[PDB]
């Protein structure tokens, strides 16, 4: 009846607990791109947030937002906890045949912050494929009228890791996702 | 189009005797409101809770928040974007040639922080009024 688990969970990176720019690195650097700003979430807190929408407009194109150089500190294996919300196609105006209700996690790792806008190849090798995220909700809005949803939650798994840090990417391909935070953590 | 940081303090000069605050963003603009820190030259930190309000909650000054500015130690922001629609559920969504405002009905005390009424914007004429597009 009364068995006890502690586990002490230790944070890598937490975009919540964030009260200025993010200023995470994103390619190719055109308009459709992902995009920092502020807003609120389900907390109903002001924070940190991404956005890509480029649904119709995309023509084969991959958008692309990396993390800053992660610690690793001492995990070995790491948990990313992402919270978004994912538009549904067939409710989006102007949107194309490249819409998706999905979007692809990547990590690289590297001994030191050498990582440009422009390097390492944005492409999987040399990035690590974690996952494809799909959403159990969607979420459906009426331009300045009114919105239905819920927030996605998902924890990917990720590793194992050696080396002193790393980046976590997001790759999207046609979705309409607003990533409300991530949380980058290890259990010791 | 990254207009320039609003300072969200009574020290703030560009808050006009009724007026208050008038900005003109375009669609794409970027705008930071700033709750700035008490640093190690500035005696009173002023304490606001900001809001986006409708045209009749801001004239004038009830609520029913964008900054919680109750953190001396840290500078607290929130970055607009005038983007006609947002992925996100909460997210905010702006017209073309239409006016948006934002408030505070607090009244720059810890006491008041949480006052829904009064001001802040009904005293010292803390708002802003943004003519989008």
């Amino acid at each position: 009846a009364g068995h006890h688990h502690h586990h002490h969970e230790e944070t890598l990176l937490n975009t919540k607990l964030e009260t200025a720019d993010l200023k995470w690195v994103t390619f190719p650097q055109v308009d459709g791109q992902w995009e920092e700003l502020s807003g609120l979430d389900e907390e109903q807190h002001s924070v940190r947030t991404y956005e890509v929408c480029d649904v119709q407009r995309a023509p084969g194109q991959a958008h692309w937002l990396r993390t800053g150089w992660v610690p690793r500190r001492g995990a070995v294996h790491v948990y990313a906890t992402l919270r978004f919300t994912m538009l549904e196609c067939l409710s989006l105006p102007r949107a194309g045949r490249s819409c998706k209700e999905t979007f692809t996690v990547f990590y690289y790792e590297s001994d030191a912050d050498t990582a440009t806008a422009l390097t390492p190849a944005w492409m999987e090798n040399p990035y690590i494929k974690v996952d494809t995220v799909a959403a159990e909700h969607l979420t459906r809005k009426r331009p300045g009228a009114e919105a239905t949803g819920k927030v996605n939650v998902k924890t990917l798994r990720l590793g194992p890791l050696s080396k002193a840090g790393f980046y976590l990417a997001f790759q999207d391909q046609g979705a309409c996702m607003a990533l409300l935070s991530l949380h980058l953590f290890y259990k010791k | 189009i990254v207009l320039e940081p609003i300072y969200w303090n009574s020290s703030n000069s560009k808050f006009l005797p009724g007026q208050g605050l008038v900005l003109y963003p375009q669609i794409g603009d970027k705008l930071d409101i700033i709750c700035p820190k008490v640093d190690s030259k500035t005696v009173q930190y002023e304490y606001y809770k900001v809001y986006m309000v409708d045209k009749d909650q801001a004239d004038r000054c009830t609520i029913k928040p964008l900054l919680n500015c109750a953190r001396p130690d840290q500078d607290v922001k929130f970055t607009i974007k005038f983007q006609e629609f947002s992925p996100n559920l909460w997210g905010l969504e702006f017209q073309k040639n239409k006016d948006y405002y934002i408030i505070s009905t607090s009244n720059g005390s810890l006491e008041g922080l949480d006052n829904q009424e009064g001001g802040v914007c009904q005293t010292r004429a803390m708002k802003i009024l943004m003519k989008v597009g």
